[PDB]
This record gives structure tokens, C-alpha cells and sequence, in this order.
């Protein structure tokens, strides 16, 4: 469960972000699949290099859903379902893949958020991208 | 594990720069905070009751400080990792009894420090490279498991 | 989530465990300390050995806390609120180890409850024991 | 990985007993219904809409078959699994690219498949045993990513 201060510490983080929203979403795509090449397979119908449009593109889809999710952090389930009947029902992503997009998604706040990336703030940050991931991974059928 | 010549570049030119007397206390203060079920195993070192006790820690501080040594002994022998993590393997696994997944949770924290430190510097291909080198190192602390 | 058809299919294979949940309970967590040493250092004040009364108690208190979840299945994050703290803050029980136990009660009952342990079953008491454990672990500070 | 001859002897005596033509298809398919991302990697098989159009499925109990196989393949090698596994490592991890967690849970599918077949003669110290070798079948699967 997210404390008050996670609460606090997550949309302190995500205001920072800014309008480099989407670009730190397509970043954090880019990290992934070099990172965990796996990954790669989920999207054959995208040029997966760097400066890809299709990359920028979805990420800031990908930011987008993160933004709704911490405006509506106390609602997270209702905000999401559509997401989550989308990522479970007709994309069957392994659950693996969530942890490894969040982890990717913290390397790329840390890397662009410096003072933002307190170990307090981190460890909200995480407990929030793990909260996503549980209900994006709901709805297996 | 095996990096590209250009990998092995990016990672070698990368560790040069860490400093190594806070770094590791970094990586593992922020394990204990990140993952508060990991300090189950520290009870000894005292003040663990907040984040900034946690970072503070003199005794995390320096055990930190042995943990990235060990990295970067895995970093000069990143093709007997097994060999050089044997010790550690029967201290971490026979003796201690550590989940190996938190081996790989230590591993991702160090690359969030070293994110953190770095910046920009820090590029999806560098990061790559290192998610080689922890991944590495989880699994050969985790041979004496299998 | 639990589906409708889950939580029936979980109701009914737990009303076959009957006066034998206390020992379903005491077999799982012998079979997780056998085949998953890790698991044993939380009972250091336990003898593991087979026939300890330890055990057997314990696995009376397991048995009757899963029985409270069936019971209470659409308010398990309240019902399992103690126990969450219990676990997480307390015990420090790392999140890999639910899993372990997890599966270690599905063996239990599918080696005692043939009839019941079809692969519809399977997979709701699959999602019955890992909506469990995301309870037990919800709690970590 | 390491059995003691009492976990071989456990091992291998049930071994013998398991029904080489319907275990693996039971244990496939229960991966299909109970993990049901796995379902991605199987278009080509058909019907899969329901547990009991998995279970009934012809490909999928053909396929059942050859895992078994791969699976009686590495009791025959438990001291030797990575040599045993190298091609198939390569198909699921440079080809396929499954993730290797998938290689644990059916290791544990076959586990609960095993406990249904064998009921109280799959006693726990005997499920210990084959946990170290689905495990290690598991390792040895994974052996291309790491
Ligand atoms: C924090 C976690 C995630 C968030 C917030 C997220 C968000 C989104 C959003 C907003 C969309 C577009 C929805 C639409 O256009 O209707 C999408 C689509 C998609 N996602 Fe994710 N996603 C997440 C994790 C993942 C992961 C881990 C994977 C696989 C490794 C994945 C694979 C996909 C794919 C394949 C698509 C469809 C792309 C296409 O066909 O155009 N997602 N996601
Ligand atoms: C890549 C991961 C890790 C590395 C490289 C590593 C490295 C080390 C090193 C170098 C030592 C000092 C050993 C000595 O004094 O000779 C040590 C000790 C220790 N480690 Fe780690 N470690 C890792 C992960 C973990 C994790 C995840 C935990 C617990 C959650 C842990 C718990 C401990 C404890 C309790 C000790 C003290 C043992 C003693 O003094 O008897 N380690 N580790
Ligand atoms: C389905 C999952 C689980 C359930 C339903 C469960 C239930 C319980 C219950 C009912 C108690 C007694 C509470 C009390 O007396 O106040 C307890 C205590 C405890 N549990 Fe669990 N538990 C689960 C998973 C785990 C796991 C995975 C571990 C560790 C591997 C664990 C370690 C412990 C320990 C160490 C105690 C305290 C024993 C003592 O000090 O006497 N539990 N649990
Ligand atoms: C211990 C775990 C596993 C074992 C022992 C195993 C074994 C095998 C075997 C023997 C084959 C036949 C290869 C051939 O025809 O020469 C095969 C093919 C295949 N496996 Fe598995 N497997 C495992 C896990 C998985 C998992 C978890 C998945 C997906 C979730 C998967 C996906 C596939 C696919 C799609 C094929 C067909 C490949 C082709 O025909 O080109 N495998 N596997």
C-alpha cells in the first residue's frame, strides 16, 4: 500500500518530470530493450532503434499512463482497467516484463532527476511502479 | 558473461570515475530502504529506523565499501565470475541463507547509484553493459544454490 | 481479480479439506522447508523435524488464516490486515518465500484432493494464494 | 546438480511409474491455463479458448511428449545438464526468447502434476528431490541468457 508520504514523494517526483514526460517514457523503452532483450519481441511492428519515432511515440503513451495513474493514485485500479485488460487479455505480457520496465523507468528518473532521487523518494517510486504493475497483471485470463 | 569489446569499454572507463568509498554504501543503504525485508540480515548495525539513519550508517557505509570491492573484482574477471565469487557464494548461500533474488535486487540498486551519479553519462547502451556484468555477479554468487 | 467462477471453484475445493486443514497447513510448510532450505531460518525456536508439534500447530494457524481468506474473499485486504503487518514489518518475510509457500500448497492439495485439483481449480487457487500473498506483503516499511 | 543417492533413488523409482505419453501434455497445459501469457508462444495450436479445449488439444498433447522426453533426458544427466540442454537453451532463449522464469514455473507445473498422479506417495522429501532438478533443468534452460 502507498503511504501518505509516497503519495507525496511520487507526484513531488512526477512534477519535475514536466513536459520531458514523453521523452523520459521513450527513454526508459530504449533502456529496456537493450537491457533485457526479450523484451524486443512484444513489438515487431516497431523500429526499435535509437530515435526511432515509433519509441518517442509510445513512450509518451507509456508516460501518459503513468501521469493518469498518479492523478488518480488513490483510484489506480478504475484508471487502469482498460490498460490492464489491454497488457493481460490481448498482449499477454509476462509479469517478469513489468519489473523490468519499472526498474528501467527508475534508472531513467535517476539519471535525468538527480536532486528529485532521494532514497525516500526511490523507494516511493518503486512501491508506485510495483502498484502499476499489480494491476496491469490483474487481469490474466 | 560475455560484453562486446565496446562494452567492455563503456563499463571499465565508467568504474574508473566511482567513487569507491561511497558508492557501495549508497547501493546498500538504499537496498535497505528500498527493500525493507533485506534488513532482516543487519540487525547489528545499529540505527536502520529511517531513511537518513539508514544513509548515515557508519556500519553501512563500510560494509558497502566491501560489497563494491567485490564488484570490482567481479569486473576483473568477467569470465570466471564463479571462481571469484566462490567464497561469497558459500558465505551468502550455505551460511547465511540470502534469497538469491535479492542478489539481483542489490545488482539493479548499484545500476540505479550509478544513474544517479553519472547522469547523462549513464546511456541506455552503458547501462546494458552493466545489467551484463550485475546479472553476472547475481548468478555466480547464486552457484552455490544450483 | 477473482472471478466469480474462481471464487466458487476456491470455495469448493477448500470445503473438501474439512477437519484435515490443520495437517494440509503442517504438510505444506514441511514439503517448504525440504525443498527450499532458505525458508527455515524464520523457525529458529522450531524443531523442523517430521511429527514436530511446532509444525503441526503452525499449520493449524496457516490452515485457519487461508480459511478467514476463503471466508472473507472480497475484503481479504481487511481480513489479513494483522497478519500483513505481522509478516512484512515484524517477521521481515522476504516477498520470494509467499511464493514458495504458494506452490507448496498447491502440491499439498493436489496430492491429497485428486478429484478437486482439476486444471480450472489449479488456476484458481493459483490466483486465490498469489492475491493471498500480495495481502501478506503489502504492508513493508 | 547435487542428489543424494536416497533423492536419486526417490527420483528414479517414480520416474519409472510416470505415464510418458499423458504427463507432459497434463503439465503443458496446465502451464496454458494457470500462467496464461504463456498462451502467446502457442497460436499455431489451436483452440485454446477454455481449460478444457487446452487439456483436450492434440498439439498440445503432442508437444507435452517431447518436454517429457527433454525432462527424462536430464535424470539420465543430472551431472551434466548444461551439455543436455545446450540446444534447447538456444531455441527458447536465442530463438524463442521465453523468459526463463517460464522455465521455473513449468518446472513447478510438472511438480503439482506429479503430486496429483502420485498423491501421498509423492511424500515431501521426494518432492525436495525433484525440486533440485526441475531447478536445475530450469538453470541449464537458461544457460544462453547468462
Ligand atoms: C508501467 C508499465 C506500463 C505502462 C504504463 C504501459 C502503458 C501502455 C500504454 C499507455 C499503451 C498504449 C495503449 C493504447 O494505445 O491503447 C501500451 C501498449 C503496449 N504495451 Fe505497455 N505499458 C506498460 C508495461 C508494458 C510492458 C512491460 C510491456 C512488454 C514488455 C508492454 C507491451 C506493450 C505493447 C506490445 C503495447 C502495444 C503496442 C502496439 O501494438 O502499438 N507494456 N502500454
Ligand atoms: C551482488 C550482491 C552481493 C555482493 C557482491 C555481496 C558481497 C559481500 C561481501 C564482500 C561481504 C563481506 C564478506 C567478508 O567480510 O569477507 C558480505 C557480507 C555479508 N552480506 Fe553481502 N553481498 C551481496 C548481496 C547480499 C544481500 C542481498 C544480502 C542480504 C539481503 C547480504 C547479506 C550479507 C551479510 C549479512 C553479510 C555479513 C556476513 C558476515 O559478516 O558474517 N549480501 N557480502
Ligand atoms: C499463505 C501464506 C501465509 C499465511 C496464510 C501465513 C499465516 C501465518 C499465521 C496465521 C501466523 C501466526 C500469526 C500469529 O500467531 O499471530 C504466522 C506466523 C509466522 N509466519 Fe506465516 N503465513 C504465510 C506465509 C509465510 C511465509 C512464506 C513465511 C516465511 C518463509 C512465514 C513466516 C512466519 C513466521 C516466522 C511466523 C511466526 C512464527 C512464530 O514466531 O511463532 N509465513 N503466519
Ligand atoms: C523446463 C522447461 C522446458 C522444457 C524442458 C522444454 C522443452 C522443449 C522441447 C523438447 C521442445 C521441442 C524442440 C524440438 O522440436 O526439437 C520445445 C519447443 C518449444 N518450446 Fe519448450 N520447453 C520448456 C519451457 C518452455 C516454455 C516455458 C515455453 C513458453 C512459455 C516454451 C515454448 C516453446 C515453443 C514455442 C516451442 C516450439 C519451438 C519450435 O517448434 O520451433 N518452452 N520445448
Amino acid at each position: 500500500v502507498l503511504s501518505p508520504a509516497d503519495k507525496t514523494n511520487v507526484k513531488a517526483a512526477w512534477g519535475k518530470v514536466g513536459a520531458h514526460a514523453g521523452e523520459y517514457g521513450a527513454e526508459a523503452l530504449e533502456r529496456m530493450f537493450l537491457s533485457f532483450p526479450t523484451t524486443k519481441t512484444y513489438f515487431p511492428h516497431f523500429d526499435l532503434s535509437h530515435g526511432s519515432a515509433q519509441v518517442k511515440g509510445h513512450g509518451k503513451k507509456v508516460a501518459d499512463a503513468l501521469t493518469n495513474a498518479v492523478a488518480h493514485v488513490d483510484d489506480m485500479p478504475n484508471a487502469l482497467s482498460a490498460l490492464s485488460d489491454l497488457h493481460a487479455h490481448k498482449l499477454r505480457v509476462d509479469p517478469v516484463n513489468f519489473k523490468l520496465l519499472s526498474h528501467c523507468l527508475l534508472v531513467t528518473l535517476a539519471a535525468h532527476l538527480p536532486a528529485e532521487f532521494t532514497p525516500a523518494v526511490h523507494a516511493s517510486l518503486d512501491k508506485f511502479l510495483a502498484s502499476v504493475s499489480t494491476v496491469l497483471t490483474s487481469k490474466y485470463r | 558473461v560475455h560484453l562486446t569489446p565496446k562494452e567492455k569499454s563503456a563499463v571499465t572507463a565508467l568504474w574508473g570515475k566511482v567513487n569507491v568509498d561511497e558508492v557501495g554504501g549508497e547501493a546498500l543503504g538504499r537496498l535497505l530502504v528500498v527493500y525493507p525485508w533485506t534488513q532482516r540480515f543487519f540487525e547489528s548495525f545499529g540505527d536502520l529506523s529511517t531513511p537518513d539513519a539508514v544513509m548515515g550508517n557508519p556500519k553501512v557505509k563500510a560494509h558497502g565499501k566491501k560489497v563494491l570491492g567485490a564488484f570490482s573484482d567481479g569486473l576483473a574477471h568477467l569470465d570466471n565470475l564463479k571462481g571469484t565469487f566462490a567464497t561469497l557464494s558459500e558465505l551468502h548461500c550455505d551460511k547465511l541463507h540470502v534469497d538469491p533474488e535479492n542478489f539481483r535486487l542489490l545488482g539493479n540498486v548499484l545500476v540505479c547509484v550509478l544513474a544517479h551519479h553519472f547522469g547523462k553519462e549513464f546511456t541506455p547502451p552503458v547501462q546494458a553493459a552493466y545489467q551484463k556484468v550485475v546479472a553476472g555477479v547475481a548468478n555466480a554468487l547464486a552457484h552455490k544454490y544450483h
